[PDB]
DNA sequence: CGCTGTCTGCGAGGGCCAGCTGTTG
C-alpha cells in the first residue's frame, strides 16, 4: 500500500496545465493540498440557494434517556446506545414516507 | 413585629412594593417566611434557589412557604452559593424586597463557612484551618479545649468527643466543613463498585448527587427524598463516585437486604463484595469492601457476642471513605448518633424521606452528618410520573355504643386498645380489604398495636409480620406478597413501616398508629408510593386509607399525624361513610360478637 | 377499566 | 452421646404522650 496520492497524481498536474477537481460533499478544500501537492488557484465553496429549504439536516445525540448515542469503540457495546439507535429509526420510520436508508459503521 | 387587629402580623410598615411585581412571584417578610408561587412563570428557577437556602414549611400545589433558619442558610454556601449571590437573586426574586433585619441575617449566617474544617486521616481527627485566628479563638471555648486530644494549623481531637466538638463549634458560628476529598486520596484503596450502564438516574437523582459533587472534593449532609423516590439507587451511586469502601446501615433486617439487592441490580459490585452484618447472619464482613447492616446491631450497647464482637472490632479499626446512613432521622436518637462516632468514616450520606421528628433533636442532623444537601418535592415528582399518584383518605369510624361506654369512663391509657379494636373500624378494614382485592390491588395494612394487628390477622387469615416473626418468616412473607397471587394482602406493624420496596401495592390501610408521629404517618404511606409498572400520572394509582375512630382521640391524632403530608400537597378526604357496607357479609354483624370482643378488649388490660 | 369507588370519586358529605 | 435449629426469657433501646416540679408576668 501507498501513502501519498500525489505520486501518482503529479504527472497529471505537470502534463495538464489546469485541473479542476469539482466535487460534492466536499470536507475542507485546504486539506487537499495538503494531501495532494499542488497549489490551487482557488478554494471556493458554494451553498446551494433555494427559494424553498430542501435539505433539513439534523444530528441526534441524546435519545429519549439523556443517554450519550456516541458509537464510540468502548461505548458500542453500551445496551442503550444499541436500543437508542433502534428507537430513533423506529421513530422515525413512523414519519418518514416510502424510502429510507440506515448507514452503519461496519459490518461486524 | 406589629401585630394587626386579626392577629396578622403586619409588615406594611417593613417592606415596599415593587412595580414589577407580577413578575416577580416571591414574598419575603422579616420573620424569614418565603411565599413562592407555583403558577408564576420564573416558579422552576425560584424553586430551586429557594429549597436550598430554605427549607420548604408547606408546598401545596398553588403557594408554597418557606422559611429561613441558619441551618438553611449554612446549606447554601456549602452548594456553592454566596452571600452576594443569594441576596442579589433573591432580592430580584422578591416581589416587596428583602427586609434589613433579613438581609443582615442572610450575611450573618454566610461569613462562617469555610473558617475551619474537620479532616480524618490515619485514624486520627484533626481540626483543619487555613486561619489560625479562628482556631485560636475557638481554642478560648472551654468545651473545645476540654475535648482536644489529651498558613495551616491543625490540632488532634479525641474521636470519643467529635460530637461535642461539632455541636460547639456550630454554637460558635464557625462550622466544621466536613468534607472528604476521595478524588485525591490514595491511602485507601480503591473498590471496584462501578456504575453498570443499564442504571440511568433520575433528573431528581443526578441534581442530588450534583449538590454533593460540586467540586471534586465529595460533601457530607442530608438527602432527602420521597419514599419510593429510589434513594437506594442514589445511595447506591454516592459509593460508585467514591470508588472507595461503604459502609450502609439501614434500619433493620429488611433493610440490609433490600440495600444488598439494590447493590447488584444497580451496581457492577460482585456478590462476594456484597456482606451482611445481622443477627440472622454475616457474609464474611472482615473481608468485603462493601458492609451492609443496621443501626441496632453496630449501636447495640451491651457486651456484643463473639462472633459480632470479631465484626465489631474490625469494624472500629477501619476507614470508611462513605458512610450511607439510611432512616437518618433516626439518627439523632440518644444511641443511635454514637454510631456515627464508633465508625470511622470520611464523608456521610444521609438518606431519608421524612425529616420530621416529633421531639427537637432533628436539627442536630445539620452537625451530626451534615447540612441538608437536597429536598425534591413530593407534588413536583408525582406529576413526573417517578412516583405513584395516592388519594389519601380518613375513613371516619363511629365507635360502637358499648365500646364508647367503657372508653369514655376510662382514662387508665387503657383506650387505645378500646378504640383500636372498634368493630366498626372492623368491618370497614373488612369490607375495604375484600372490594380492593376483587380490583386486583396488591393491599397492605398496618396497626401499631400488635394486638390489634393480631386480631385483625387470624380474623380475616391473612399473614401478619411484626417483631418476633423471624427474619426469614418475615422476608418469605414479602417474596410471597411481592409475586405471589394468592397473597393479595399482608399485616405489618411498626418493623414495616420504613424501607419496605413494594412496587406493586397499589392499596394501604392503618388501623392503629403510635400517637401523632408525622415520621410514622408519611412512611407508612412510602410503602404504597412506589412506581407502579402500569402507572398513569394523573389517574390515583395507589390508595392511602387511615382508619379512625369518630368522637375518639385517634381524631386528634389523625390531625396531627396529617401535618407533613398535607404540607406537600397531599389532600386527605374524609370517609364518613362507605357504601355497599351494609350488602357486605361482614364481621360483627350482631351485638353478641362486638360484646364478645368488648370483654377480651377488657381483659388484655 | 377498574374506576374508583363511589366514596373515593365523590363527596360523601350530606351537605 | 454431640451438633444445629426453634423457641423463650433478660436486658437494653426508640418514639411518643403525659406528668409534677421549676420558672417567669
Ligand atoms: N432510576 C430508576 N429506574 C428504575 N427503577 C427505579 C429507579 N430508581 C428507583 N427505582 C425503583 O423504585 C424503587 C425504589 O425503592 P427504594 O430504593 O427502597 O426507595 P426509597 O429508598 O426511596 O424508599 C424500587 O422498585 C427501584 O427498583
Ligand atoms: F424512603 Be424509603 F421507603 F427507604
Ligand atoms: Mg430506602
Amino acid at each position: 500500500s501507498c501513502m501519498d496520492a500525489s505520486l501518482a497524481i503529479k504527472p497529471v498536474f505537470e502534463r495538464f496545465q489546469s485541473v479542476i477537481i469539482t466535487s460534492g460533499t466536499l470536507s475542507p478544500l485546504d486539506i487537499y493540498p495538503k494531501i495532494l501537492d499542488f497549489h490551487p488557484v482557488t478554494m471556493a465553496t458554494f451553498t446551494m440557494t433555494l427559494a424553498r429549504v430542501c435539505l433539513c439536516p439534523m444530528i441526534i445525540g441524546r435519545g429519549n434517556d439523556q443517554v450519550a448515542i456516541s458509537s464510540k469503540f468502548e461505548t458500542r457495546e453500551d445496551i442503550a446506545v444499541i436500543r437508542n439507535y433502534g428507537n430513533l429509526l423506529l421513530e422515525m420510520s413512523a414519519v418518514v414516507p416510502d424510502g429510507i436508508v440506515a448507514f452503519f459503521t461496519s459490518y461486524q | 413585629t406589629k401585630v394587626d387587629e386579626y392577629g396578622a402580623k403586619d409588615y406594611r410598615l417593613q417592606m415596599p412594593l415593587k412595580d414589577d411585581h407580577t413578575s416577580r412571584p416571591l414574598w419575603v417578610a422579616p420573620d424569614g417566611h418565603i411565599f413562592l408561587e407555583a403558577f408564576s412563570p420564573v416558579y422552576k428557577y425560584a424553586q430551586d434557589f429557594l429549597v436550598a437556602i430554605a427549607e420548604p414549611v408547606c408546598r401545596p400545589t398553588h403557594v408554597h412557604e418557606y422559611k429561613l433558619t441558619a441551618y438553611s442558610l449554612y446549606a447554601a454556601v456549602s452548594v456553592g452559593l454566596q452571600t452576594s449571590d443569594i441576596t442579589e437573586y433573591l432580592r430580584k426574586l422578591s416581589k416587596t424586597g428583602v427586609p434589613d433585619g433579613i438581609m443582615q441575617f442572610i450575611k450573618l449566617c454566610t461569613v462562617s463557612y469555610g473558617k475551619v474544617k474537620l479532616v480524618l486521616k490515619h485514624n486520627r481527627y484533626f481540626v483543619e484551618s487555613c486561619h489560625p485566628d479562628v482556631i485560636q479563638h475557638l481554642l478560648q471555648d472551654p468545651v473545645i479545649r476540654e475535648c482536644r486530644l489529651r498558613q495551616t494549623v491543625s490540632f488532634e481531637v479525641k474521636q470519643e468527643m467529635i460530637e461535642e466538638l461539632q455541636k460547639r463549634c456550630i454554637h460558635l458560628e464557625y462550622p466544621l466543613l466536613a468534607e472528604y476529598d476521595f478524588r485525591n486520596d490514595s491511602v485507601n484503596p480503591d473498590i471496584n463498585i462501578d456504575l453498570k450502564p443499564t442504571a440511568v438516574l433520575r433528573p431528581y437523582q443526578e441534581k442530588s448527587l450534583r449538590k454533593m459533587f460540586g467540586n471534586g472534593r465529595a460533601r457530607s449532609g442530608v438527602i432527602v427524598l420521597p419514599c419510593g423516590a429510589g434513594k437506594s439507587l442514589v445511595g447506591v451511586t454516592a459509593a460508585c463516585t467514591v470508588r472507595k469502601r461503604c459502609l450502609v446501615l439501614g434500619n433493620s433486617a429488611v433493610s440490609v437486604e433490600q440495600w444488598k439487592a439494590q447493590f447488584k441490580m444497580w451496581s457492577t459490585i460482585d456478590d462476594s463484595q456484597i456482606c451482611r452484618f445481622t443477627s440472622d447472619a454475616k457474609d464474611k464482613p472482615i473481608g468485603c469492601s462493601v458492609a451492609i447492616s443496621t443501626y441496632s446491631m453496630l449501636g447495640h450497647t451491651t457486651k456484643r457476642s463473639w462472633e459480632a464482637e470479631r465484626v465489631m472490632e474490625w469494624l472500629k479499626t477501619q476507614e470508611w471513605g462513605l458512610m450511607i446512613l439510611d432512616e437518618v432521622h433516626t439518627i439523632p436518637a440518644k444511641m443511635f448518633r454514637r454510631v456515627l462516632t464508633i465508625v470511622q468514616a470520611h464523608c456521610k450520606l444521609g438518606l431519608t424521606a421524612t425529616l420530621v421528628r416529633e421531639d427537637d433533636k432533628i436539627v442536630d442532623l445539620n452537625f451530626l452528618i451534615g447540612p441538608k444537601l437536597y429536598e425534591a418535592n413530593w407534588m413536583e415528582l408525582q406529576n413526573n410520573g417517578y412516583i405513584a399518584k395516592v388519594q389519601c383518605a380518613e375513613v371516619w369510624c363511629p365507635m360502637s355504643p358499648e365500646f364508647y361506654r367503657e372508653y369514655v369512663a376510662i382514662k387508665t391509657k387503657k383506650r387505645i386498645l378500646l378504640y383500636t379494636m372498634n368493630p366498626n373500624k372492623f368491618r370497614a378494614c373488612q369490607f375495604l380489604i375484600k372490594f380492593h382485592e376483587r380490583r386486583n390491588d396488591k393491599i397492605i395494612v398496618f396497626a401499631d398495636n400488635v394486638f390489634a394487628l393480631k386480631e385483625y390477622a387470624i380474623r380475616l387469615n391473612k399473614p401478619y409480620i411484626y417483631g418476633p416473626t423471624s427474619q426469614g418468616e418475615r422476608m418469605q412473607i414479602l417474596q410471597n406478597f411481592k409475586h405471589n397471587p394468592k397473597i393479595n394482602t399482608i399485616f405489618i406493624s411498626k418493623v414495616g413501616d420504613t424501607s419496605f420496596d413494594l412496587p406493586e401495592a397499589n392499596v394501604l390501610i392503618q388501623i392503629s398508629s403510635h400517637g401523632g408521629s408525622r415520621r410514622q404517618e408519611a412512611q407508612r404511606l412510602g410503602r404504597v408510593l412506589r412506581a407502579k409498572k402500569g402507572m398513569v400520572a394523573e389517574e390515583y394509582n395507589a390508595f392511602f386509607y387511615s382508619l379512625v375512630s369518630q368522637d375518639t382521640q385517634e381524631m386528634a391524632y389523625s390531625t396531627k399525624r396529617q401535618r407533613f403530608l398535607v404540607d406537600q400537597g397531599y389532600s386527605f378526604k374524609v370517609i364518613t361513610k362507605l357504601a355497599g357496607m351494609e350488602e357486605e357479609d361482614l364481621a360483627f354483624s350482631t351485638k353478641e360478637e362486638q360484646q364478645q370482643l368488648l370483654q377480651k378488649v377488657l381483659a388484655a388490660t | 377499566a377498574k374506576e374508583r369507588p363511589i366514596w373515593l370519586r365523590e363527596s360523601t358529605v350530606q351537605g
